[PDB]
């Protein structure tokens, strides 16, 4: 994190680079197995 | 004769002396194209300074143009 705020401090304009600005995917982070309740419900 | 040679050697200097304007105000241009490149969005900036930029590089060489027509022409 650090190395990256520096870098993006100095990070020419437009045209940068399409990682830092294009110009929807969902990422969904689950259990295999339950018994934990509402973790996966929430 | 003899005077004739002296205007006319000096004929050749004033051309000689061009060699570096086209150097200096390819410099210039070059800049320009390096810059649309990185920044084509700013081509509004680009194109204002293009004009400014030129003008100053080109009007020592006209300059030596009027200098060596006077060598020429009296």
């Amino acid at each position: 994190a650090a190395v990256m705020a520096g870098l993006t401090a100095a990070a020419a304009g437009m045209a940068p680079r399409l990682l830092a600005g294009t110009g929807h995917l969902l990422v969904v982070m689950t259990s295999e197995r339950g018994l934990a309740g509402g973790f996966n419900s929430s | 004769n003899l005077g004739q040679l002296g205007q006319y050697l000096g004929a050749g200097l004033a051309c000689v002396g061009m060699a570096g304007a086209a150097m200096g105000v390819g410099n210039v241009a070059g800049n320009y194209l390096a810059g649309a490149l990185r920044n084509p969005s700013a081509a509004a900036s680009q194109t204002a300074t293009l004009f400014i930029g030129m003008a100053f590089a080109e009007a020592l060489g006209i300059f030596s143009f009027l200098v060596a027509l006077l060598l020429l022409f009296a």
